[PDB]
C-alpha cells in the first residue's frame, strides 16, 4: 500500500 | 538505538528540527467545499507527517510493519494536536491553515463536525491556559506517535517513551517549576492525550462513514481510514 | 472542601474503603454458550456493576462537590472505561484470560462468540499484561480509576461553572500527588517516579480507545445501560 | 434519568 512506499522514500 | 543515547537537549532540538511546515489551504462554505478543503489539506499534511515520523528518534529502528501500524493508528490524533497547537493564539478559532481560520459556526455545515470542533476548541483553550511551550508540544506529538498503537501489535518503544518523559521533565525543570509542579504538569499534559484520543475516535467514526461518497477521498486517506474500519 | 484537605495517605485510605465488591456472573458451565447468552451474561453483570459504580463515585473525594448535572455527565462519559480498568485489574493474575467474574473466566477464543469482540478482548488482555509487567499496586489502581472518573468528561461539558472544571483540575492534581507519594514510598527514584507516572497515564489513553471502540459496538440492554449508551450518540 | 435518580438517593 501507499504508506509502505512513502515510508521508504 | 541512537535515540536512547541522545541527551534531553539533543532530543528537543531533534524534534524541533523535524517539525513539518505549516501548509496553506487552496485559494462562504457548503458541505462539499468544507470537506473538500479539509480533505485536500489533510492529504498534503500526511505526506509531511510521514517524513516527520521518520525523524522522530527511535521510529526508524522499527520494522516497516510497525511503522505503518503506528502511523495508521495515530495519524488523526497527530493532525489534531497540530491543529490545536497552531490555534492556541486564536481563541475561539481553529487555524486549519493561515488562510483558513474557522469558528464553530462553519463546523455546522458538516453533520457531526460541530461537536468535534467544540472539543478541539476546548483543547486549544486548555493548552493556552496552560501556556504550553513549543518544546512540550513536540514531545507530546511524538508520544502520540509511539504510544497510540503500541498495544495494537515493544520494549524499545517503551524505553523511547521513557526518554521523552525524561525530556518533558527536563524542559519543565529548566522552566523553573518545582518538583510538585513538574509532576502535576506532566500529568495534566498526558491526560489531555486521552481527550485527543477520544476526538480522533469520534472523528474517525465519521470519516469512515462519510466515505460512505460526498467527496472522492484519496487512495492514501482511504488506506489510512480503512485501517481503522 | 474536604478533598483538598486530604493528605495522600487519607486519599488512599478513602479510595480503598470505597472500592466496590466483585460481583458474580450467572454463568452456567453446564450450558453451551452463544453470542446471545454470553452477551446476556456480560450485560447482566455490567448492569449490576453500574449500580455499585454510581455509589462508588459518590465516595470519590471531590465528586459530591459537583452539580448533579456534572456528576451525570462524568459517569455517562466514563462508565465503560471504569468497567474496563476494573476488569483488567482483576485479570492481572490470570495471563491470557479475562476475569469478568470469579465464576466467569474467558479467553480470546470465547470472545469470538460475539462478532468483533475478539479485537477488543486482545486490547484488554494487552492492558492486563501491561499492568502485570508493571506490577501495578492496588493503591495505584484506585487512583487511576478515580482519575478516569474525573478526567474523561471534563472537556465534554455558564462561565461561572468554569470553577467546576477548576475544582476538578485541583482534585486531579491531588491524585497525582498521591500517585507520586506512593511511588516514592515504594523506593522509586525521582526519574523512576516520573517515568512510572507517565507510563500509567499513557495507559489511560488506551483505555479511552477501548471504551470508544466498545461503545461503538454496543450501540450497534437494561434500562440503565440503554440510558448510558444513548449518552454516546 | 435513572442515573440522575440513583445519584440523588
Ligand atoms: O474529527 S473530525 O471533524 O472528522 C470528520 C471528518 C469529516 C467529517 C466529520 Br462530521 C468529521 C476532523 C478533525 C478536523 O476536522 C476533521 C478533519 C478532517 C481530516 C481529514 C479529512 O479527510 C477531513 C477532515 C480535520 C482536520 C484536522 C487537522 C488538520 O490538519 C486537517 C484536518
Ligand atoms: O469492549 S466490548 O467488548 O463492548 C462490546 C459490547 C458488545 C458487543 C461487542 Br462486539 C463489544 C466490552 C468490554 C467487555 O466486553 C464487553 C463488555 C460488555 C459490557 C456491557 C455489555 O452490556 C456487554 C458487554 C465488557 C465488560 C467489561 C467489564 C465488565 O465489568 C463488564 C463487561
Amino acid at each position: 500500500k501507499i504508506l509502505h512506499r512513502l515510508l521508504q522514500d | 538505538s541512537l535515540a536512547l543515547s541522545l541527551t534531553a537537549d539533543q532530543m528537543v532540538s531533534a524534534l524541533l528540527d523535524a517539525e513539518p511546515p505549516i501548509l496553506y489551504s487552496e485559494y462562504p462554505f457548503s458541505e462539499a467545499s468544507m470537506m473538500g478543503l479539509l480533505t485536500n489539506l489533510a492529504d498534503r499534511e500526511l505526506v509531511h507527517m510521514i517524513n516527520w515520523a521518520k525523524r522522530v528518534p527511535g521510529f526508524v529502528d522499527l520494522t516497516l510493519h510497525d511503522q505503518v501500524h503506528l502511523l495508521e493508528c495515530a495519524w488523526l490524533e497527530i493532525l489534531m494536536i497540530g491543529l490545536v497547537w497552531r490555534s492556541m493564539e486564536h481563541p475561539g478559532k481553529l487555524l486549519f491553515a493561515p488562510n483558513l481560520l474557522l469558528d464553530r459556526n462553519q463546523g455546522k455545515c458538516v453533520e457531526g463536525m460541530v461537536e468535534i470542533f467544540d472539543m478541539l476548541l476546548a483543547t486549544s483553550s486548555r493548552f493556552r491556559m496552560m501556556n504550553l511551550q513549543g518544546e512540550e508540544f513536540v514531545c507530546l506529538k511524538s508520544i502520540i506517535l509511539l504510544n497510540s498503537g503500541v498495544y495494537t501489535f515493544k520494549d524499545h518503544i517503551h524505553r523511547v517513551l521513557d526518554k521523552i518523559t525524561d525530556t518533558l521533565i527536563h524542559l519543565m525543570a529548566k522552566a523553573g517549576l518545582t518538583l510538585q509542579q513538574q509532576h502535576q504538569r506532566l500529568a495534566q499534559l498526558l491526560l489531555i492525550l486521552s481527550h485527543i484520543r477520544h476526538m480522533s475516535n469520534k472523528g474517525m467514526e465519521h470519516l469512515y462513514s462519510m466515505k460512505c461518497n460526498v467527496v472522492p477521498l484519496s487512495d492514501l486517506l482511504l488506506e489510512m481510514l480503512d485501517a481503522h474500519r
